[PDB]
């Protein structure tokens, strides 16, 4: 969901535009609109102020937003000086659904005089628009007066297309807050429009009957949703009842043809408003719709043990058997409203199972309103959300309440992914959120020599007589994906021949050309199943490292350049959002191809005492052996003190070797490094002496100390034990 | 043997006295020369010195007034007493101890407000209420004796929905359908603020009727939050334990109930009782949440407590669980049950001191017995007291050089307790003798050095 640069929508101040949203897709033309409705804008009819409206607004053509022209008309008269109904300060726009070329807006807050008495009752009219011809429905304006009957039925709270045009239709304050539900068909609604007719009845209509006496004020038909829940191919009602049971919620399932009741669903905490809002939209790609049902006040333990209000969200998979299997998800933040709105999106990313948007209108920042999107997987839900939506505008006067409302589920832009809407009436905005292309790329990396010799020198090294050994690496890309996509990707792909060795110390392997652990390459990729391929050669370096012991590791990584990438809209594409973007494996004397020689080291002195106060010579015999396979750049290291100077290898002796020492002095320590084999083949024995002269002349040493040790490059057991040897001082 | 009077060159008695608690100077011109005048005394009496010419003051803590600790604060004979004169003698460089108690004799200040549903669904119901309304500070007066007390009313928020506004004269008197006389219906009221009259409550109370409204859930969430958001309007009392009594006998309106209104901006937890004693905000402001109410209630310490008839006493006894620490009592002719409650909530039901004027020279360590005769040092208070509950702090005076001011004083007190201990601090420092030596009359002999001429 591209966040970067979205479309934005505002009205005038104070109008709550954006309490309601939803998308119009007229079948005459082709362009997609926008509605937004905004509950309390002023309009033009006479005599008439907050009479609410819903606009239409165009998208793409320079987002100019207008209202729709519902109803030009002011209050109506029941007699002369004598006012019919009442349509100041309504609620026109508190809830717009659109289904084809029908618009179905309402305002629940709608007062009109009784026919039998002078008298104030919102009872909710809602105007049904087709093509051109604009009617009226209103279902509660019937002869069942007064709030014991429809008088105050707030018709136009909730509102739901079906799949067969049946509009369903609640209101809450119906036979004493006791709520009912109403549908009717489109075709007789406008059929039987009469303007002069205030009590108009239809034929085919569903409706809910008063209850007893204990189901009173319970605010059925807050919310509206309808799917299949029967098998029977016709959606079923589902409807939000925040205040059944004692306070703890309800959720009301009825079916689709004579209005019975199949399913209930119980809460678990009063007062925590379950059913405030509600959905219907399969999730794990099964068929069977499961609902959504939000409980934005819910309280649960808190870290020190106490209760903190975060917001719960009911999900219910549906099962054929009938049962519904539930889970739930808790809220992120205190006083955030966790579960206020959830809008489906359907298949937002294309992944095979459709997804869902809910919102915490007063988390995140400066509690500007939050958006939380999750991902169908099978047999549940994604709990954790993949993308996280933000308020941008703070508060001015009303708390912005972003993602107090949002509309999801089709493909305004036409490129095969559904976008979202979103309502900031709090700071009367409205923005476009369009979705982005999900790419899935996978790399294929693999080098032949897995474990290679460097004695395998057949590889000439360019520009030079001198010979290496080099290795095969071969690596692909390939990029699948649905929707709108440009037929080529132009990848960068970039790989490095090392890694592990922090600080960048040292790197052993260099490519064939220009020698380096890293190279960068950009290729282009047609989508589709081209496994597109390419190979480097690369060598290590013989003497000049100290370190075989850590594997060689390749890696590999690729980033798509998403500026040449987007259309022509600007909508940059996306990568997969649980792909690996890096794929590493590793590269490696015996049948296992490892050199381990086993080093272990005597020391012999020819004098056991030195003499304080004169110059000492101290000839040390050193018997040096690797019991193991071959050893790599072997050698010894004598440790002396600092009186102790190094003059040289005993030659004069045929027994002892006349070995290659330097003397080193690196960071104040003082070693003699003895070269005594490259390959230190098995089983040799190496005995040599080294004459040393001492100026030994502090009176508080005992002795003095030498250490030697052979040190290897190889692999296992590159360095022998630590041998010290100590020739007493004499008086 | 030498010791570090005999060692530190002391030439004179005040030098003596200064250098060391332990040091005395004889004054005496019998003692052998040589012997060191500057010593233990115990060395000055082995050196035969005389015992008046030995200058060895010693700090005492003598005490000046110690009026006996009070029993009960409601006695009429003598002053309440809970913590009252010393006196303190200090040489420099010295330390000195005392003792000091503190009792809570006083009773507990108490706030009790009164919260009552004006709606037509109480007329049976008034009466009690107004009972219950008497009984609360006949009952308070009896135990404690710092009760402030006051009420306010509740109907349901003035807009439409609840309101009856078919009719253009049953504004005024929403009984009219029923052709009855009513007041017009309101949000919240503060009617009386805390006061300890109690003839001026229960007029008021007394002097109560009911409104009429629609929906049986009435907005009496509005009311506790204003009740408790509300600090100067209501008249709490910083000290005081605090509590709002609720009434009712129908449900309660709860959060976003008032989108059926128009209303849907949240509860912004702020006081907005005007000058006019009404809720100037319950036609835009949706009812608060438990959460907040909760959140609320413990950063202004109020302990919520239900009075509500029988029909609806398990469901706010359910309300109760989410709201902890509130309990719920039953409304009827015998208040009894409910006059429990609040018995409980006083019954449920902190000592720290402060120093006044304290001298910059002088220093003060604190050790704190507080029960169960255990003594922690370096602190100064003591917490869960109750009635009869006396603590005792020993303090130790210890002061620095010699002040210039020979007599100081000092007051130690309880926070909010009153009642103190006037400390006298005198210092000792110069010895009576110091009321020839500079070769015959040869300098000015002073500080113990010989100023030469
Ligand atoms: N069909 C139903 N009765 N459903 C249950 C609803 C019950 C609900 N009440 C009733 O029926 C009874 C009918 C009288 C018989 C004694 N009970 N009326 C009441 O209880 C009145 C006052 C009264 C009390 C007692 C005797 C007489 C009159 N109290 C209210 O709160 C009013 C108005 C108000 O103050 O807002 N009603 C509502 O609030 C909701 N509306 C009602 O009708």
């Amino acid at each position: 969901l591209d966040v970067d640069s979205p479309a934005e929508y505002s009205g005038p101040e104070g109008s709550y535009f954006g309490f309601a949203v939803d998308f119009f897709v007229p079948s005459a033309s082709s362009r997609m609109f926008l509605l937004v409705g905004a509950p309390k804008a002023n309009t033009t009819q006479p005599g008439i102020v907050e009479g609410g409206q819903v606009l239409k607004c165009d998208w793409s053509s320079t987002r100019r937003c207008q209202p729709i022209e519902f109803d030009a008309t002011g209050n109506r008269d029941y007699a002369k000086d004598d006012p019919l109904e009442f349509k100041s300060h309504q609620w026109f726009g508190a809830s717009v659904r659109s289904k084809q070329d029908k618009i179905l807006a309402c305002a629940p807050l709608y007062h009109w005089r009784t026919e039998m008495k002078q008298e104030r009752e919102p009872v909710g009219t809602c105007f049904l628009q087709d093509g051109t011809k604009t009617v009226e429905y209103a279902p509660c304006r019937s002869q069942d007066i007064d709030a014991d009957g429809q008088g105050f039925c707030q018709g136009g709270f909730s509102i739901d297309f079906t799949k067969a045009d049946r509009v369903l239709l609640g209101g809450p304050g119906s036979f004493y807050w006791q709520g009912q539900l109403i549908s009717d068909q489109v075709a007789e609604i406008v059929s039987k429009y009469d303007p002069n007719v205030y009590s108009i009845k239809y034929n085919n209509q569903l409706a809910t009957r008063t209850a007893q006496a204990i189901f009173d004020d319970s605010y059925l038909g807050y919310s509206v949703a309808v799917g299949d829940f029967n098998g029977d191919g016709i959606d079923d009602f589902v409807s939000g009842v925040p205040r059944a049971a004692r306070t703890l919620g309800m959720v009301y399932i009825y079916d689709g043809k004579n209005m019975s009741s199949l399913y209930n669903f119980t809460g678990e905490q009063m007062a925590a408003y379950f059913g405030f809002s509600v959905a219907a939209t399969d999730i794990n790609g099964d068929d069977y719709a499961d609902v959504f049902i939000g409980a934005p006040l819910f309280m649960d333990r808190g870290s020190d043990g106490k209760l903190q209000e975060v917001g719960q969200v009911s999900v219910s998979l549906q099962r054929a058997s009938g049962d519904f299997q539930t889970t739930k998800l808790n809220g992120f933040e205190v006083f955030a409203r966790f579960g206020s709105a959830i809008a489906p999106l359907g298949d937002l990313d294309q992944d095979g199972f459709n997804d869902i948007a809910i919102a915490a209108p007063y988390g995140g920042e400066d509690k500007k309103g939050i958006v939380y999107i999750f991902n169908g997987r099978s047999t549940g839900l994604n709990a954790v959300p993949s993308q996280i939506l933000e308020g941008q505008w703070a508060a001015r006067s009303m708390p912005p309440s972003f993602g107090y409302s949002m509309k999801g589920a089709t493909d305004i832009d036409k490129n095969g992914y559904p976008d979202l809407i979103v309502g900031a009436f709090g700071v009367d905005r409205a923005i476009l959120y369009r979705a982005r292309p999900v790419i899935t790329v996978n790399a294929g990396l693999e080098v032949y020599p897995s474990i290679l010799n460097q004695d395998n020198k057949t590889c000439s090294l360019p520009g030079t007589a001198l010979k290496v050994s080099c290795f095969n690496v071969r690596f692909c890309l390939k990029a699948d994906g649905k929707g709108v996509l440009p037929r080529k990707l132009n990848f960068q792909v970039e790989l490095l021949l090392d890694k592990l060795k922090q600080k960048g110390a040292i790197r052993r392997a260099l490519f064939l050309y220009s020698r380096s652990p890293s190279h960068s390459k950009n290729m282009t990729i047609s989508r589709g199943g081209l496994m597109q391929c390419e190979e480097l050669i690369a060598y290590l370096r013989e003497s000049e490292f100290r370190d075989k012991l850590t594997p060689i590791t390749i890696f590999m990584e690729y980033r798509l350049d998403y500026r040449t990438a987007a259309d022509t809209t600007g909508l940059q594409p996306i990568l997969n959002q649980f792909t690996p973007a890096n794929i590493s494996r590793q590269a490696h004397c015996g049948e296992d191809n490892v050199c381990k020689p086993k080093l272990e080291v005597s020391v012999d002195s020819d004098q056991k005492k030195i003499y304080i106060g004169d110059d000492n010579p101290l000839t040390l015999i050193v018997k040096a052996q690797n019991q193991g396979e071959g050893a790599y750049e072997a050698e010894l290291i004598v440790s002396i003190p600092l009186q102790a100077d190094f003059i040289g290898v005993v030659r004069n002796n045929e027994a002892l070797a006349r070995l290659s020492c330097a003397f080193k002095t690196e960071n104040q320590t003082r070693q003699v490094v003895c070269d005594l084999g490259n390959p230190m083949k098995a089983g040799t024995q190496l005995l040599a002496g080294l004459r040393f002269s001492v100026h030994q002349q502090s009176e508080m040493d005992t002795s003095v100390k030498f250490d030697l040790q052979i040190q290897s490059s190889n692999l296992f057991d590159k360095v022998s034990p630590v041998v010290s040897h100590k020739v007493d001082l004499a008086v | 043997g030498p010791n570090i009077c005999t060692t530190r060159g002391v030439s004179s008695c005040q030098q003596c006295l200064a250098v060391s608690p332990m040091c005395a100077w004889c004054s005496d011109e019998a003692l052998p020369l040589g012997s060191p005048r500057c010593d233990l005394k115990e060395n000055l009496l082995k050196d035969n010195c005389a015992p008046e010419s030995i200058e060895f003051p010693v700090s005492e803590a003598r005490v000046l007034e110690d009026r006996p600790l009070s029993d009960k604060g409601s006695g009429d004979s003598s002053q309440v007493t809970q913590v009252q004169r010393i006196a303190l003698r200090l040489r420099p460089d010295d330390s000195k101890n005392f003792s000091i108690q503190v009792r809570q004799v006083e009773d507990y200040p108490v706030d009790i407000y009164y919260l009552m549903d004006l709606s037509y669904s109480m007329k049976d119901d008034l009466w009690s209420i107004q009972n219950l309304g008497t009984k609360l500070a006949t009952q308070m007066r009896k135990l404690t004796s710092n009760l402030r007390i006051g009420f306010g009313a509740f109907v349901d928020k003035p807009v439409s929905p609840y309101m009856y506004i078919s009719p253009p004269e049953a504004l005024e008197n929403p009984c009219y359908d029923m052709k009855t006389t009513c007041l017009p219906m309101f949000g919240y009221k503060h009617v009386l603020t805390l006061t300890d009259q109690v003839t001026r409550f229960n007029e008021e109370v007394k002097k109560q009727s009911v409104s009429r409204n629609r929906d049986a859930p009435e907005g009496g969430f509005d009311a506790i939050m204003q009740a408790t958001v509300c600090d100067e309007k209501i008249g709490w009392r910083n000290d005081a334990s605090h509590l709002l009594v609720f009434t009712t006998d129908a449900k309660t309106h709860i959060a976003l109930d008032g989108r059926l209104a128009g209303i849907v901006q949240p509860n912004d937890g702020q006081c907005h009782v005007g000058s006019d004693n009404h809720y100037s905000a319950s036609t835009t402001m949706d009812y608060p949440s438990l959460g907040l109410m909760t959140e609320k209630l413990s950063q202004k310490n109020i302990n919520l407590i239900f009075a509500v008839t029988e029909n609806v006493v398990n469901l706010y006894q359910n309300y109760s669980e989410l709201i902890p620490g509130t309990t719920v009592g039953v409304l009827s002719m015998d208040s009894s049950n409910v006059l429990q409650l609040i018995v409980d909530a006083y019954g449920k039901i902190k000592v720290e001191l402060e120093v006044r004027d304290l001298p910059e020279e002088l220093s003060l360590s604190f050790n704190a017995t507080c029960l169960n005769n255990e003594v922690i040092p370096g602190l100064k208070s003591c917490m869960g007291l109750k009635i009869g509950d006396t603590v005792s702090f020993s303090i130790e005076a210890k002061v620095r050089g010699c002040p210039q001011e020979k007599e100081k004083s000092f007051t130690i007190k309880p926070v909010g307790f009153k009642d103190s201990l006037i400390v006298q601090v005198t210092f000792d420092c110069d010895c009576a003798c110091q009321a020839h030596r500079c070769n015959n009359g040869n300098g000015t002999f002073e500080c113990g050095v010989c100023r030469c001429g």
